[PDB]
């Protein structure tokens, strides 16, 4: 959907020419997040509508204050390939868990 | 190991090497062994070879990794090479962690 202003009006339209990018970091080679209890998972009740979270990370830092680090590091997510989606489009992925013990 | 390296169940064997007695001159019967030998000593070249298997870097880093270099201001002699007499310089300890990770 693209968003238009004019003298405070507000519009909202369908575009139908645009994309959307995914996906899936199987090599670990990102920082991982989804393990430490933040919020933005899907919701306990079916109806409800959700916001997605965005990605963020830290990296070192100098004698604990704000200043970097030689060794601290930066990652491009563009740098990664991405399928693209166009509004018939679909995106499906697989998993399979390595042998754990039964809680 | 505290020292650092592998701890092994098998380590590689011990190798022990001794000079055989070879006897001074004797003209008489005696219950009591030989004490006088004739003087000796033994020289000679080793060889040792050994295959070592590697675990290749897969980063997805952007910016560059710090590395070991040779930098020296105004030097004098060349590090890890021989001097004017012939004795071998080591000047600096080396240690085996430049490449970085994310957790």
């Amino acid at each position: 959907k693209e968003v238009t202003v004019q003298d405070s009006t507000t519009t909202i339209a369908n575009n139908l020419t645009s994309t959307v990018q995914v996906f899936t970091d199987d090599d670990y080679q990102l920082p991982y997040v989804v393990g430490n209890g933040t919020e933005g998972c899907l919701p306990a009740f079916p109806p409800q509508v959700f916001t997605l979270p965005q990605y963020g990370y830290a990296t070192l830092n100098r004698d604990n204050t704000e200043n970097p680090t030689e060794r601290s590091s930066f990652f491009c997510l563009e740098y990664f390939p991405s399928k693209m989606l166009r509004t018939g489009n679909n995106f499906e992925f697989t998993y399979n868990f390595e042998e754990v013990p039964f809680h | 190991p505290a020292m650092g390296g592998f701890g092994l169940k098998h380590p590689p064997p011990m190798m022990l090497i001794k000079n055989t007695p070879v006897p001074g001159n004797i003209t008489s019967f005696s219950d009591v062994p030989v004490s006088s030998f004739i003087t000796q000593y033994s020289t000679g070249q080793v060889t040792v070879e050994m295959e070592w298997e590697l675990k290749k870097e897969n980063s997805k880093r952007w910016n560059p990794e710090i590395q070991y270099t040779n930098n020296y201001n105004d030097p004098q002699f060349v590090d890890f090479a021989p001097d004017s007499t012939g004795e071998y310089r080591s000047t600096r300890p080396i240690g085996t962690r430049y490449l970085t990770r994310p957790l």
